[PDB]
DNA sequence: GCATCCGTGACAAACCTTCCAGCAAGGGGAAGGTCAAGAAATTAAT
DNA sequence: ATTAATTTCTTGACCTTCCCCTTGCTGGAAGGTTTATAATGGGAGCTGTCACGGATGC
């Protein structure tokens, strides 16, 4: 029941459930009476959910966003939606910005492959 | 101050000396080259490493003098606080004094009329004694084995109170009397009509009398709390090989401290009788080992398979303080050199070579040179020495003169084994003795190596010149 | 680490067994399974320091500390240049007839306890930073020169 | 090792043999000291040794 | 094999010994015998307190020679007070006048 | 003090502990192992305005 | 930081860093004299604080004395002469300068053309040895010894 | 020339051209006397090259890169197409990721709209 | 009141907690360092 | 005994590092806790060290 083996069992590292433990992102357990720290089944589940939140892409702003709403019964999966959706569209511009960083370079590194000379195009027109 | 004062250490002295008590073995950390907090080598105990620099880099460069960092507690002063600074080491249980225990004669056996087999058996915990008894049966001082203590205890049960150990000696050493065993002592030794008796009660009235007179107390004697010595001293400095050079007496002080934390951890954790009675005595044969290691048992070993140096091994004999750092030490401009013969000097003239005299008058040599104008500032005149510079010939010959210095064998023999000359500048690499005063230091011409040692001020360069020139005996 | 050092300890004197040759750090970080240099930085943590009292000599009358430098240093230099540039700033500096030398003295410690900036000393006398700095680079101009401060050029070394 | 190290360097039988001669080095290994383990030592010996 | 105020030690603030060290021979305490038997007080002051002890001594005895003044200036010992501090960690209480 | 350089120096220094024995330091040992003028030679015209001004 | 063998100290003159190269050794046959510097192996110390006539010396000129420390291991002075070799050592994992670079290649030099030439004086015995037996059992002072001996 | 007007020159700030100087892809630059940091026109150009990659074209660790080889001061047109190729590569899986990440989203994370029914379990579904 | 025994001189191996520095890729606050404007203090007409 | 063109002083107005910090891990270092067959009197000089007193036992 502690927190180390249950990383391992569901595949995490101590360290990534430690810095969520630092900040506001894991709700905190009941102290063990030692130098451990006891699970309960319904964290183990806010932790698996945290990690397959953070496994997918997501920041971990809006997955604590959706860990604050678990595991309590109001569950509103309407405004969360809503967060979610402009997180994606975040995503997407920032999909939209390197793809035209892509499109905008690469259709001007054909020659020089290495030579001694010191004459490109390249520098000179970007700078 | 004009006289030494000496007398018996009290707790409350050590108190006052300590400024900082140790309570972790701990000397400094692995990695960085820093003491963490409360260790045998702390900033907040002894003091810094460097000059006006704290422990974590935040106060230093003569900003802050007097105040104290709160996050490890150093005092932002110089490295001469590290010489000073004492020690009050936590004993959780009373000790022994191994310096007034085992010595010839033991002066803790002498104070109470017991032998030094009996203060055996009561020091190491194997025997009980008894402080005051309801029945003339349990007297003072008497020497109580295990079973006779259980016998004691069924017989009489909370009429006695017999301890064991250094605890025990304490209290029977506190609260004997303080005067009036001693007019009883003085009374009873004229009393009785013996030789036998009146060669040792004279001693104790006198060891008494000394007692009361001096203003000390035989509760401290006995150690109940153990200053370490300053760290300067005992300096784990990192050497220029790649290891560390450390002394033995920081490892039996941190094996010391170990015992110590470990009764600590004795005490709370509710230790049957048997544990904590060898831990008290492993305790005593810790700071006994510390203080005078061929006393109480074996001499305690280290790495490298030799006897560690104690407190009492830092003062014996040749090998001593006294003896190698006190009374015969080294000394500044002192030159190890060789015996040449000069026969075409004055008996008051002997020989110097201008490398030994250039590189061994090197303040003379400054201060002439600064005097003369020749030399701007220090470093010039260092460079000009390094570059061997036709002037500083010269300007040595100049300050050689009228300036004497005094020769050295090494051993003397007698007075006449060493004596002042005043020298001149030759070539070579040695030092021209005359020849007649060689008879007066039996150093024939063998390669002895001769110390040549320079007096400073005008003091001893003129008690050089008209007291212990050759010219004056 | 002692029981990492201990583990580098049992690995070095199984490739001692293994091989018959001293072990290099690169085949015990290989089976450590650690980069060479944290191998590196435990071993040099060896052990115990040598301790004072080890005949290094062939007799018993010089043992250790005998030997060991002084850490805190005073050289001819250190002994003699740290009292003689502090007299030749007081002789030069009390040429300096007026304020110059009174903000110049505490601007950097000199005959004071504590360091002071420039706003320090503004407080007592000048308030604006910089014309206690504009004072500084005019003493500065006064002193780069080499016509009067060459004794103190000549303190470089 | 310890040990062959220890004795072969450290001891007070092992030294340093002067190469300057090879006299020195034929007296130095023809050379019956008495120090060390067993033997005696400087200065806890008498006249008859 | 001379020395002249370079690479003192750190237990006593003593000067060391051999040319390899760079350290001065050792005074030993039968030229004391002798120096004191010559009634020789000063160069005895200087050999065992400014000359080679005293390290806030030795430096105003440099800056004392450097600048010409050739005064005596003794003070308190740096080794002496290490025999003093020995013997009040040892357990022994002692003081000056 | 002196008696504490010779021999026995745990013995004679806690015989000097336990009975308080003030040094006058009037021996010329004494004032060697202090680091002041010794009471002898030139020391003693020191010497003899130290005593007499204490 | 870890000591540096480098050839820029500060405080010395540029005759004593004369016989040394880039990397501070001096080269072999150097006639050094007692006091110069033979290797210039310079440490990274600490920010030691200073006192405030070095700070207003710093203020002053350009001597601007940074962490590299002037403390190369000098000549012993008296001691005069030449040098014979430097030999150079070092740990795995560090690269080397141009001048254990150098020494590694004179040393591998010397284990060539020394292993060479007594590999060439062995096979010309060895051969002398073949052409005694060549001349015990038959003679050809044609077939033999005009043929190469290869 | 002490960079203020260069660094309105160049779009970026003090910090991050310090900790450009800090890191190890920039060269040291010269000091005036005075500890302010010098820019030369080959200094200009390097500048206005990593600063038109870092805010337009690439990341750090390609235009540290890219300003290592430009010091050079052979450039080459090919070792710096194979690097961007392996950018694109990079990049790629990227977008793959994010794209399967906005699959997966849209695939389980469709619930009832605002209304007077809580307690949806889809966040217990995404939990697994 | 006498013979006889010790100091002391000797040129393993995993398991879990807190605490702190690094590389992203940098912005900002606190604290200390240099440039163009108007004000003190000098001189050439009476 | 006067003041008008230079030459300094002073004051805003700008210019750098130091250090803490930004989300998100990632690694390293210091300290405390179990592990559950059977494990029960351990270990190490070195004397080839000789001649004194000071205390112990007849
Ligand atoms: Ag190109
Ligand atoms: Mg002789
Ligand atoms: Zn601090």
């Amino acid at each position: 029941m502690n927190i180390s083996d249950v990383a391992k069992i569901t595949g995490l590292t101590s360290k990534a459930i430690r810095f969520y433990e630092e900040k506001g992102l894991v709700t905190p357990p009941m102290r063990s009476e030692n130098g451990y720290r006891t699970y309960t089944q319904q964290h183990l589940n806010e932790l698996t959910l945290l990690r397959q939140a953070r496994q997918v892409g997501f920041n971990l702003e809006e997955s604590g966003e959706l860990v604050n709403l678990f595991n309590d019964p109001q569950r509103h999966s309407a405004d969360v939606k809503r967060r979610t959706l402009e997180k994606v569209a975040e995503i997407e511009r920032h999909i939209e910005e390197l793809q035209s960083m892509r499109d905008q370079l690469l259709a001007l590194a054909n020659a020089c492959p290495g030579d001694d000379s010191a004459d490109c195009p390249i520098i000179e027109n970007l700078s | 101050f004009d006289a030494i004062k000496i007398a018996l250490a009290s707790p409350d002295m050590i108190r006052s000396w300590s400024f900082g008590e140790v309570k972790k073995p701990e000397t400094i950390n692995y990695r960085t080259f820093k003491p963490e907090r409360d260790g045998l080598f702390c900033a907040r105990i002894f003091g810094p490493v460097k000059d006006y620099e704290c422990l974590c880099g935040k106060y230093k460069r003569l900003k802050h003098r007097g105040v104290i960092c709160e996050k490890c507690g150093v005092e932002v002063t110089q490295t001469k606080v590290r010489r000073e600074r004492m020690g009050h080491i936590e004993l959780a249980s009373p000790t022994a004094h191994i310096w007034f225990l085992k010595s010839l004669p033991s002066r803790i056996g002498l104070l109470l009329d017991m032998p030094l087999r009996d203060i055996e058996r009561v020091l190491y915990f194997e025997s009980y004694v008894v402080i005051e008894g309801g029945m003339t049966n349990l007297e003072r001082q008497q020497i109580l084995t295990e079973e006779q203590y259980l016998d004691a205890l069924e017989e009489f049960g909370d009429e006695f109170d017999a301890k064991m150990g250094a605890e025990a000696i304490q209290a029977l050493l506190k609260s004997m009397d303080l005067e009036q065993e001693c007019e009883q002592l003085r009374e009873e030794l004229n009393e009785t009509n013996s030789e036998t008796k009146r060669k040792k009660l004279t001693k104790r009235i006198k060891l008494l009398e000394a007692f009361v007179q001096s203003g000390n107390k035989p509760e401290w004697m006995i150690l109940t709390v153990l200053p370490v010595l300053p760290p300067d001293l005992r300096p784990l400095v990192p050497l220029d090989g790649g290891r560390f050079a450390t002394s033995d007496l920081n490892d039996l002080y941190r094996r010391v401290i170990n015992r110590n934390n470990r009764l600590k951890r004795l005490l709370d954790l509710a230790a049957p009788d048997i544990i904590v009675r060898n831990e008290k005595r492993m305790l005593q044969e810790a700071v006994d080992a510390l203080l005078d290691n061929g006393r109480r048992g074996r001499a305690i070993t280290g790495s490298n398979k030799r006897p560690l140096k104690s407190l009492a091994d830092m003062i014996k004999g040749k090998q001593g303080r006294f003896r190698q750092n006190l009374l015969g030490k080294r000394v500044d401009y002192s030159g190890r050199s060789v015996i040449t013969v000069g026969p075409y000097l004055r008996l008051h003239q002997c020989g110097l070579p201008k490398k030994m005299a250039l590189e061994l008058f090197k303040p003379f040599i400054y201060g002439k040179l600064e005097l003369r104008g020749l030399a701007t500032t220090i470093k010039a005149a260092k460079k000009m020495v390094e570059r061997e510079e036709a002037v500083v010939w010269d300007i040595l010959d100049e300050v050689i003169r009228e300036h004497p210095v005094l020769l050295n064998r090494a051993p003397t023999l007698h007075r006449l084994g060493i004596q002042a000359f005043e020298p001149v500048l030759i070539e070579g690499k040695a030092i021209q003795l005359h020849p007649l005063v060689c008879a007066a230091y039996n150093a024939d011409f063998d390669g002895d190596q001769m110390a040549v040692h320079v007096p400073l001020t005008l003091e001893a360069q003129l008690e050089a010149r008209a007291l212990m020139m050759s010219t004056n005996n | 680490m002692i029981e990492t050092i201990n583990k580098l300890n049992r690995i070095s004197r199984q490739m001692l067994q293994e091989m018959g040759r001293e072990p290099t750090p690169e085949e015990l970080a290989e089976r450590m399974l650690m980069p060479e240099d944290k191998i590196r930085k435990v071993l040099k943590i060896a052990k115990e320091p040598i301790s004072m009292e080890t005949p290094i000599g062939d007799d018993e009358d010089s043992h250790l500390g005998d030997f060991i430098e002084d850490t805190t240093l005073e050289l001819p230099l250190d002994s003699a240049t740290t009292e003689s540039l502090r007299a030749a700033t007081h002789d030069v500096l009390a040429g300096l007839t007026a304020r110059e030398a009174k903000v110049l003295r505490m601007r950097f410690g000199i005959d004071m306890n504590t360091d002071y900036t420039l706003e320090e000393v503004g407080k007592q006398f000048d308030v604006t930073r910089e014309r206690i700095r504009q004072i500084e680079a005019k003493a500065l101009r006064k002193l780069r020169h080499p016509s009067r401060s060459e004794v103190l050029r000549s303190f470089l070394d | 090792s310890a040990a062959v190290k220890e004795f072969f360097g450290s001891s007070q039988l092992s030294q340093f043999m002067d190469q300057n001669n090879p006299l020195s080095e034929i007296t130095h290994k023809r050379r019956i000291s008495a120090l060390g383990p067993g033997g005696l030592t400087r200065e806890r010996a008498g006249f008859e040794v | 094999h001379a020395r002249s105020t370079g690479s003192y030690s750190l237990v006593t603030q003593q000067p060391l010994g051999g040319k390899a060290q760079f350290g001065g021979q050792r005074f030993g305490e039968m030229e004391v015998w002798a120096l004191e038997a010559y009634g020789a007080a000063y160069t005895l002051q200087e050999m065992l307190t400014v000359k080679s002890d005293d390290v806030n001594g030795r430096t105003k005895m440099y800056k004392n020679i450097v600048d010409g003044n050739h005064q005596m200036e003794p003070g308190m010992p740096e080794s002496f007070n290490v025999l003093l501090k020995e013997i009040r960690s040892l357990g022994i209480n002692i003081e000056l006048e | 003090i002196s008696a504490a350089s010779f021999q026995e120096t745990t013995r004679v220094l806690t015989e000097a502990a336990v009975a308080g024995k003030r040094d006058e330091l009037r021996g010329l040992k004494e004032n060697v192992i202090v680091g002041r003028l010794i009471p002898a030679g030139t020391g003693y015209a020191y010497h003899q305005d130290r005593m007499r001004r204490r | 930081g870890p000591e540096e063998i480098t050839a820029d100290i500060p405080n010395v003159g540029e005759a004593a860093l004369s016989k040394l190269d880039e990397s501070g050794i001096v080269y072999i046959g150097a006639e050094v004299t007692g006091g110069d510097i033979l290797v210039g192996k310079v440490t990274p110390k600490g920010e030691t604080q200073l006192t405030p006539e070095e700070k207003l010396l710093r203020a002053i000129f350009g001597e601007k004395a940074s962490d590299v420390k002037d403390s190369s291991l000098r000549v012993p002075n008296g001691v005069s002469g030449t040098v014979i070799d430097v030999q150079v050592f070092t740990r795995d994992g560090v690269e080397k300068d141009k001048r254990a670079l150098e020494i590694e290649e004179m040393q591998l030099k010397q284990a060539k053309k020394d292993l060479s030439e007594e590999l060439q004086i062995l096979e010309a015995g060895l051969f002398s040895r073949i052409r005694a037996v060549l001349v015990a059992g038959g003679v050809e002072a044609e077939k033999l010894d005009k043929l190469p001996r290869d």
